[PDB]
């Protein structure tokens, strides 16, 4: 199986599950990437509101393609070649555009082979000059590679026996009919060739001059009439059709009009009859249900995703056009025009000016607007995936709290089903659990009491409450004063709900009830956030069942998997993973697949081979020989692959690569090896003894590279071994607290929103509850028991809101039904 | 195909993929002048707006008229006139049920006729 | 293919609509609950062109409903196997091609498409292609194909196609 081959070979693992096989470069191609990649990424402005680096991209592609360094090993241990400009995410951006560059050459290499076999056919017998070879070589975008390919298929596409040297299934355009009738000459005896019109357009003046033919178009039309084309007006139509199509598939014409649509293109929207009714203020289509002359550069982050989302269901019909609603046809009709006022020139200019417009209306306006739509949509799909990555960045950029024993309070709506809680070890395993099943209000005092009795036995360092309803806001005080008799934290449960329904946890926790299995993970999340996410979101359906954006179902799924899996591989390598922990604890087995070099295959293989030895990792050298794993992958994995030193080189528990162990000893020798094992370990005794600059020119001489800020790492690594740079665990501000419990967000706390409501009890004005559970105060200024009753539901618009008081003020007044 | 497989379609006149298009958009203009249509109707309207080689009531009517004069199978009357072959041999290769029936000169003539109506 | 046939349906009309616009309600319910239904004996039905006559409406004894037998001329699309049709391919996979002949979903196997075509993944319209990229079948290509297998599932009809012949390629 290939699962053996991935395990066998010495490449980084994700290099092998990349769809294109990774191959080295020859420093000219590797330059042809970094100037293309810096052009097609990092520099071209988006059409939506969202220099020296070429050396860094050149360097980064050297590590990836040639020396086979994955993005974690480059963004931390080779920072001199990439920093300042290339962040760790830009190294992930470059590796994605190497994928796109390779497909461009792979298709161009297959397209140069196709043109030369046509010249092998043509010279064996229009003109395939080297210009047709030149633009094929000069292709920079995959869009340009389609103009060339369509241009080639227009003329020489009707040449099948190039493969003879299962027939063709002939075309459907009318061009093949007319060129079978030999109207090429009458198309040719138009006053220009399509290519020279293209030179007019990119230069915006009549550089090439129209070659007027001294005849009448109609009296020249008599020569070409046939059985296929009677009526010499029909050979005017049959000729202007070729002129439009030859203008259309001419790349110089198609490129210049494309760059007009980049800048001057307008988005006009109208709704269907089905969209004149379903569109309301709550619908996402309110902000654009009617639009006129909106330039596409005026589009905002995901506005165009929603517009094409509404068009997909059937609500909206839109068009993208260049002219306003001085047209661009008027701009360019002069470029194909003789100003001579002779009569025969006038009909020839008449035929020329109505062939050029058919190219616009029939051919170019259709194809350029669709292409621009796909490019705008791909921008808007990318914004969401960036937004779905910033959110996973934030959930993982939180430090573990200050072995920590944590008890986790998880509750559902508390009626016919009780509140649970589960304690966890200092290393993540379960210890003990409890039930808290909240007149019978006096029986709640019994449940309050037993909380102290249990926390006196085992001592949490913090209790965590799963914000699941608005009911959590007071439960906080309940356990808070149980403690007043150690902290309390409001921790959300969005992955805990997934942890419940995960079949993986049911293998872990079979007898444990649902809200108890949820109660495990919050004490696991605060224990460390990264370890839980790798466990629970270890499958494609799992990680996508979280909510990062409303629109995340409408972006390319496998792209969204990659931009989320890169954030894991970013954080896991930055944090590092302790191996011999994970052989014992299966809860940390899912971390190692996100180390560079490892993955789903070598990760399972490494832990299994250790189970063949049933031994402990003491050194990184144990991995290379006694775990017999290749030095190429070892140069990726070992720089991030923690070993607990209190279990023997102590540098195996540091962010120091095995190959740079020796330069780390010279950081400790000049603090005056074996004696220096503990010298800076026990104090950073003085930070100014190490002449970091003077080492660098010594590192210029021996060590053979600018290791300037590599030293700055090893200096700071000896100070604190694996200092976690994750932000220390703060407590939620009331904004998060308001948003966790109400399960909805400041784009749904719209002030002006006609909402459902429920009046539950009056204790001054009328007080109502939402289905979210917040308190809605109907103002006395808008107020009488007879006018508004008790117990019912009434349409209500908000005039004032907050986040700290859960006030969601209503109106009930029909004079608020506008504005 | 060559034989009619079911038993009911024979007494049921076949429509060109352009005549379908014009009467489906007739249904469209009928609808918005006065409920909303199915996915099958709209998707078929798009499909038959792709492959609609004739655009005028006179043109489709003329194509109907010629193919009625030329005395051929009712299934093949539309399976060519909305497929529009160029060569007679491609008409024979696509249609296993028209070979051995017609002579090639008038075949190319009437193919030129239907292409002339476009 | 696109036939214009005459077929019959029965309308169970509820006594609310026994007013002056009873016949209009019969017509409206015919247009509603037959248009788009895929009867595998008669294929898909596109739009009811006309109604010949609305029959005599028998009151169902004890149920109140009136069962009007309506006969109507409607457009029908039928996939007779062994036919060349103008597909529009929409989703490409290792097993083959998944395409849309109109209302209909069709599938073409990897061994019902020619051997010189092979799956090229990872191109952004992932497509089957020749070795030297002669012609490529990506998303939205007007391929012609020979439907050779036809399966009815009482909801839609799924046809199985092939490109083992002359003139079965992109257009």
């Amino acid at each position: 199986d290939q699962d053996n081959e991935i395990r066998a070979t010495d490449l980084p693992e994700r290099f092998q599950l990349r769809s294109i096989p990774v191959k080295g470069a020859e420093d000219d191609e590797l330059e042809e990437e970094a100037d293309w990649i810096y052009r097609n990424a990092f520099a071209t402005p988006t059409i939506s509101l969202q220099p020296s680096t070429i050396q860094k991209i050149k360097e980064a592609l050297g590590f990836m393609r040639n020396q086979h360094f994955e993005v974690p090993f480059i963004a931390f241990y080779r920072k001199e070649y990439v920093e300042p400009e290339l962040h760790i995410n830009d190294l992930w951006r470059v590796w994605q555009w190497d994928e796109k560059w390779t497909q461009l050459r792979i298709r161009k290499e297959n397209l140069t082979r196709l043109f030369e076999k046509m010249q092998a056919y043509q010279y064996e017998q229009r003109a395939l000059d080297t210009t047709d070879m030149e633009r094929l070589k000069d292709v920079q975008s995959m869009d340009e590679l389609k103009d060339v390919y369509n241009h080639f298929l227009l003329y020489y596409g009707r040449d099948i026996p190039k493969m003879q040297n299962l027939k063709q299934a002939s075309r459907r355009d009318m061009y093949t009919i007319c060129q079978s009738a030999g109207l090429d000459g009458l198309a040719k005896k138009f006053g220009l060739t399509p290519e020279q019109f293209g030179e007019n357009l990119r230069d915006s003046y009549q550089r090439h001059e129209t070659e007027q033919f001294p005849a009448e178009p109609l009296e020249l039309a008599k020569d070409y009439v046939c059985s296929q084309f009677p009526t010499p007006e029909a050979v005017l139509e049959g000729a202007r059709y070729m002129v439009a199509l030859q203008i259309a598939r001419e790349p110089l014409v198609r490129q210049v009009l494309r760059q007009t649509f980049q800048e001057r293109a307008k988005l006009n929207i109208t709704p269907t009859k089905k969209g004149r009714k379903d569109v309301d203020e709550a619908h996402y289509a309110y902000s654009f249900k009617y639009l006129k002359n909106k330039p596409v550069k005026e589009l905002r982050d995901d506005q165009f995703l929603k517009i094409c989302l509404a068009e997909d269901e059937g609500l909206l019909t839109t068009d993208i056009s260049i002219d306003l609603k001085q047209t661009y046809f008027e701009e360019i009709k002069q470029f194909y025009y003789r100003d001579e006022f002779s009569h025969q020139v006038q009909e020839w200019n008449r035929q020329r000016t109505m062939a050029i417009e058919r190219a616009l209306q029939q051919f170019l306006y259709v194809q350029m607007a669709k292409e621009l739509k796909n490019k705008l949509l791909a921008e808007a799909k990318e914004y969401v995936i960036k937004a779905c990555s910033r959110k996973l960045y934030n959930w993982l950029r939180v430090a573990p709290y200050r072995g920590i024993r944590v008890l986790g309070i998880a509750f559902s709506s508390a009626r016919d089903h009780p509140v649970f809680c589960a304690l966890v070890n200092g290393e993540g395993e379960v210890t003990d659990f409890l039930r808290l099943p909240h007149e019978e209000r006096e029986k709640k005092a019994q449940d309050i009491e037993t909380l102290k009795k249990f926390l006196l036995n085992k001592k949490p360092h913090v209790v965590t409450v799963a914000g699941e309803n608005r009911d959590a806001q007071m439960l906080i005080e309940d356990v808070k004063r149980i403690v007043h008799e150690i902290g309390v934290e409001l921790v959300d449960n969005e992955l805990a709900i997934l942890y419940m329904n995960s079949k993986k946890s049911e293998a872990e926790f079979r007898d444990y009830p649902p809200v108890l299995r949820q109660a495990v993970s919050l004490a696991r999340r605060i224990q460390d956030p990264l370890i839980e996410f790798a466990q629970v979101c270890s499958s494609d359906e799992d990680i996508l069942c979280l909510k990062f954006h409303p629109l995340q179902e409408h972006v390319v799924k496998e792209e969204l998997l990659n931009a989320l899996y890169c954030e894991f591989i970013n954080r896991v390598n930055e944090v590092g993973v302790d191996v011999n922990r994970a052989i014992a604890h299966p809860y940390s087995q899912a971390l190692i697949q996100y180390v560079c070099g490892l993955g789903p295959r070598k990760g399972t293989h490494l832990l299994k081979i250790l189970k063949q030895n049933n031994t402990r990792l003491e050194s990184r050298t144990q991995l290379v020989t006694m775990c017999h794993m290749g030095p190429k992958v070892f140069m990726n994995c070992a720089g991030f692959l923690k070993i607990d030193t209190a279990s023997i080189e102590v540098l195996d528990g540091s962010r120091v690569h095995p190959e740079t162990y020796e330069w780390a000893r010279k950081m400790a020798v000049d603090a005056l090896p074996a004696g220096a094992l503990e010298e800076i370990l026990e104090n950073p005794e003085r930070l100014k003894d190490l002449d970091l600059d003077a080492f660098a020119e010594e590192l210029e001489r021996q060590g053979y590279g600018d290791k300037h800020i590599t030293l700055y790492d090893i200096r700071a690594e000896l100070s604190c071994r694996y200092k976690d740079l994750r932000t220390a665990y703060r407590s939620p501000n009331t904004e998060e607290i308001f948003n966790m419990l109400t399960k909805e967000t400041p784009e749904t706390f719209y002030i002006g929103k006609l909402i459902i409501c429920n009046v539950t009890g009056i204790a001054i004005g009328v007080k109502t509850r939402l289905d979210n559970g917040v308190t809605g105060f109907i103002p006395t200024k808008f107020l009488p028991e007879e006018r508004v009753k008790v117990g019912m539901t009434v349409h209500c618009r908000i005039m004032k809101i907050d986040i700290e008081k859960f006030s969601a003020d209503l109106t009930c007044r029909t004079s608020d039904l506008m504005d | 195909s060559q034989l009619i497989f079911p038993k009911e379609f024979e007494t049921a006149e076949t429509l060109l993929n352009s005549e379908v298009h014009m009467l489906l958009e007739h249904r469209k203009q009928q609808n918005e002048s006065a409920q909303e249509l199915s996915e099958v109707f709209m998707k078929t309207l798009n499909y038959t707006a792709r492959f609609s080689r004739f655009k005028n009531r006179e043109t489709i009517a003329s194509v109907r008229s010629l193919l009625l004069q030329k005395k051929l199978h009712k299934f093949e009357l539309a399976c060519l006139a909305n497929l529009c072959p160029e060569t007679a041999e491609e008409s024979k290769a696509l249609i296993p049920s028209l070979e051995g029936r017609f002579e090639d000169e008038e075949l190319q003539q009437i193919l030129d006729d239907i292409q002339t109506k476009r | 293919m696109f036939y214009h046939i005459s077929l019959e349906h029965e309308i169970l009309l509820h006594p609310r609509y026994f007013g002056p616009n009873l016949l209009n309600t019969v017509k409206q319910k015919l247009f509603t609950e037959v248009e788009g239904t895929c009867t595998g004996k008669y294929g898909f039905v596109i739009a009811v062109t006309t109604i010949d006559n609305i029959g005599a409406g028998v009151i169902q004894p004890g149920r109140g409903f009136v069962l009007y037998p309506v006969k109507y001329k409607a457009i029908v699309f039928r996939p007779f196997k062994g036919e060349v049709v103008d597909a529009v391919v929409t989703q490409v996979n290792k097993v083959g091609l998944f395409t849309e002949i109109g209302p209909m979903s069709c599938f073409i196997s990897r061994h019902s498409i020619p051997s010189e075509m092979e799956f090229d993944p990872n191109s952004n319209p992932p497509c089957y292609k020749t070795m030297d990229e002669d012609i490529v079948i990506q998303q939205d290509d007007e391929i012609r194909l020979k439907i050779v297998g036809t399966r009815v599932d009482k909801n839609d009809i799924f046809a199985i196609g092939s490109l083992m012949d002359d003139y079965l390629g992109l257009v």
